[PDB]
């Protein structure tokens, strides 16, 4: 929660990454949310919310593997599934 | 960082089972290298709890064999379990020697050689345990390939009446071949461990003969899932056989105690070393004969030595592999004529079979093997 | 109808593996119960039972 | 021999997956496989008979042969 | 000649043609092809592994490719032949400077 606001409020810095926040906000959200609001919805989360989320979207998934370069001792897509899943390993 | 990369265990499991890099062509031919380590602890397993009830005296050998059939709880199915899981043993194992074989891989020379050794090991542990139940045809096969040891003048006279224990088969040669028979399978199982150890370093093959350095997958779960898919089926086979007709392959005549008088006419071993009984008496010559069969496991240790093809495989040799099927075929001949006994009609085509299995093997090989050399511009 | 039964008893591993050794006697009672039906079907008459509940 | 990573040295390719759960166990198992394997039998069974026949006539030749020395005696 | 019908049915009817593989694809690799498959240029390396890539592939899936995509008779490309040439000519230069 502290590396969030620290880094959300350096994230408005200027007036062109501020304004850049402005135009993509009032796109997808419709409007641009507050400071006040992002703190207020910092502040709404703990680590039940946490873990609940990381139950929800990481916990046993499919997901999607891109790799380039020096990639044959990456681990086949089996593995990888197999290891996203914990039985306590 | 992980115990498996950090742990002295783990990294010999993780280089054996796991980060193994497997080709990812091998078919369902491959699968009986596993399905011989499954059945050979599982014979173990079978055999340990046969020698927790049996008394080795011969005058009670029989009658041990028979409590242990009827009034020790399961011990027919551990009885038949160890039986005829020795003959799926067997089958498993002229699968694997027959992959090895057809699919090129005895280019390898060491392991191929272990091989070989691990082949002599397991037809004594074989013929051992099946002298044992001290039944009658337990004890006049014991006595003929006793006799045939004795072939060999001024070398093995007395090592046949070193391991006689006296005049012939006695009590104490039935002691003997227990004690034998229950070790020689650790024995083979420390040079399955130098079988595999040559394997793992080396490397395996594929169906092509072509290096698969291209392709390589891990060994599990992908290998591992299959030969438990291969395990299954042969527990099925193992049960069914056991569970349906448990007396399919073994001998009525061996029920009867030991009547040291008899020999009873049709008198042979067990069919898995009925062609190499069969090479024998199609021979007419006791040291000839006894020669030959020995020249018959040195011709699979001759092999890797006669090959002139510069493919590794007979999956693109087709003249090649048309002989190599009718060795397959000269093969169940000669089991079916050593099912057989001495006939004036078996005895020529028993004559002729073994002089065709050796002609093939010996030298009809590197003849067709020139041809493919030759015939493709090379 | 499927996904209702993964969102039970499927996602935490433990209770996974009592559930199906719940799962595993609840189908040794039932598979005990068909094997002895199914075999007393097929020899009908010609057991031991049936002599002892004549005897 | 070893693991993975110092095998081989491979540009210019590039391999598509797909996870095993989007996917089908059998898509069209029995309306191609037994084509597959009528082919693969097409392919290979003039190369395995000419053994196998000629066994079956050369064991039926044998049997009868005993069968005639075990027939008029 | 029909030792040429031989050879071309032969060919045909010989197994690596139907994957997509040439004459240069099934050698057996002792020491010397390994200096041969060492001493290539780097396209028809590529070339050849990927022909050996797509070759396991479908032993694999024992699935063959179709009439489009085999390599016929007249279009034998065989390169691999002057290299074990000369790795052979020196291994027998070694034998003969041995027992000169
Ligand atoms: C080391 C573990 C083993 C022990 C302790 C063991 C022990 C025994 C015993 C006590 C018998 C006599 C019981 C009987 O004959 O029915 C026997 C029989 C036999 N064993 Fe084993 N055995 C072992 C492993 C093997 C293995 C690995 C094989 C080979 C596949 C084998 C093959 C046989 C055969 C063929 C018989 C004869 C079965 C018969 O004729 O009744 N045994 N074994
Ligand atoms: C004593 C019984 C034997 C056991 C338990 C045994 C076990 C194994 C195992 C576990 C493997 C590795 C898995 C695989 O098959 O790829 C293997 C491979 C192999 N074995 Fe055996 N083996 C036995 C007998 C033999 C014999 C008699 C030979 C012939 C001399 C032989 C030749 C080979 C060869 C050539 C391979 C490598 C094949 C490849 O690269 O795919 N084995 N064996």
């Amino acid at each position: 929660k502290n590396l969030l606001r620290n880094a959300l409020v350096s994230h408005l810095d200027g007036t062109t990454p501020v304004c850049e926040d402005i135009g993509r906000s009032l796109l997808t959200y419709g409007r641009r949310i507050p400071l006040a609001e992002w703190e207020s919805r910092i502040a709404e989360v703990d680590a039940r919310v946490v873990r609940e989320v990381c139950s929800k979207y990481f916990y046993d998934q499919c997901p999607a593997v891109a790799g380039f370069g020096p990639i044959e001792q990456l681990p086949d897509y089996n593995r990888i599934r197999s290891g996203m899943f914990w039985l306590r390993f | 960082i992980n115990i498996r990369k950090t742990h002295p265990l783990m990294k010999i499991v993780n280089n054996a089972f796991i980060d193994l890099p497997a080709p990812s062509n091998i078919s369902s031919w491959w699968n009986f290298g596993s399905l011989l380590g499954i059945c050979l602890i599982l014979q173990i397993l079978t055999g340990l709890f046969l020698a927790m009830h049996y008394t080795p005296d011969t005058t009670t050998a029989f009658s041990s064999v028979t409590h242990i059939c009827r009034d020790v709880n399961y011990g027919w199915i551990i009885r038949y379990m160890h039986a005829n899981g020795a003959s799926m043993f067997f089958i498993c194992l002229f699968m694997h020697v027959g992959r090895g074989l057809y699919y090129g891989s005895y280019t390898f020379l060491e392991t191929w050689n272990i091989g070989v050794i691990l082949l002599f090991a397991t037809m004594a542990t074989a013929f051992m345990g099946y002298v044992l139940p001290w039944g009658q045809m337990s004890f006049w096969g014991a006595t003929v390939i006793t006799n045939l040891l004795s072939a060999i003048p001024y070398i093995g006279t007395n090592l046949v009446e070193w391991i006689w224990g006296g005049f012939s088969v006695d009590k104490a040669t039935l002691t003997r071949f227990f004690a034998f028979h229950f070790i020689f399978p650790f024995i083979i199982a420390a040079l399955a461990m130098v079988h595999l150890l040559f394997l793992h370093e080396t490397g395996s093959n594929n169906p092509t003969g072509i290096p698969s350095d291209t392709d390589k997958i891990p060994f599990h779960p992908y290998y591992t899932i299959k030969d438990i898919l291969g395990a299954i089926l042969l527990i099925l086979i193992l049960m069914l056989l056991v569970l349906f007709t448990p007396d399919l392959l073994g001998d009525p005549d061996n029920y009867t105690p030991a009547n040291p008088l008899n020999t009873p006419p049709h008198i042979k071993p067990e069919w898995y070393f009925l062609f190499a009984y069969a090479i024998l008496r199609s021979i007419p010559n006791k040291l000839g004969g006894v020669l030959a069969l020995v020249l018959s496991i040195l011709v699979l240790v001759i092999m890797p030595l006669l090959h002139t093809s510069k493919q590794r495989s007979m999956m693109f040799r087709p003249i090649s592999q048309c002989m190599f099927w009718i060795l397959v075929a000269d093969l169940l001949t000669l089991t079916w004529i050593g099912g057989q006994p001495v006939e004036h009609p078996y005895i020529i085509i028993g004559q002729l079979a073994s002089i065709m299995y050796f002609l093939i093997i010996l030298v009809m090989m590197p003849v067709a093997s020139i041809i493919e050399n030759n015939l493709l511009k090379w | 109808l499927t996904a209702r039964l993964y969102s039970l008893l499927f996602r935490r591993t433990s209770t996974f593996a009592l559930t199906i050794v719940v799962g595993a006697l609840f189908f040794e009672r039932a598979f005990d119960q068909g094997a002895d039906a199914i075999y007393e079907h097929i020899n009908e008459g010609k057991l031991w039972k049936h002599i002892k509940h004549k005897y | 021999g070893r693991q993975f990573g110092h095998l081989t040295r491979v540009r210019h390719v590039i391999t598509y997956s797909l996870s095993p759960f989007e996917q089908r166990a059998f898509p069209h198992y029995f309306s191609k496989g037994i084509p597959n394997v009528l082919r693969r039998t097409r392919a290979c069974i003039l190369r395995v008979a000419p053994p196998f026949v000629v066994f079956y006539l050369v064991y039926t030749w044998g049997t009868q042969e005993f069968e005639k020395s075990k027939r008029k005696n | 000649k029909w030792l040429e019908g031989i050879r071309k049915w032969y060919y045909n009817a010989a197994g690596f043609n139907k994957l997509g593989l040439m004459r240069d694809d099934t050698i057996h690799e002792n020491d010397d092809v390994k200096e041969a498959i060492r001493r290539l240029p780097e396209n028809l390396y590529n070339d050849r592994v990927f022909r050996i890539k797509r070759a396991l592939d479908l032993s694999m899936r024992q699935q063959i490719l179709p009439k489009e995509q085999w390599t016929k008779y007249e279009e034998d490309k065989f390169y691999l032949e002057p290299y074990l040439k000369e790795v052979i000519r020196e291994r027998k230069e070694r034998e003969e400077w041995t027992k000169k």
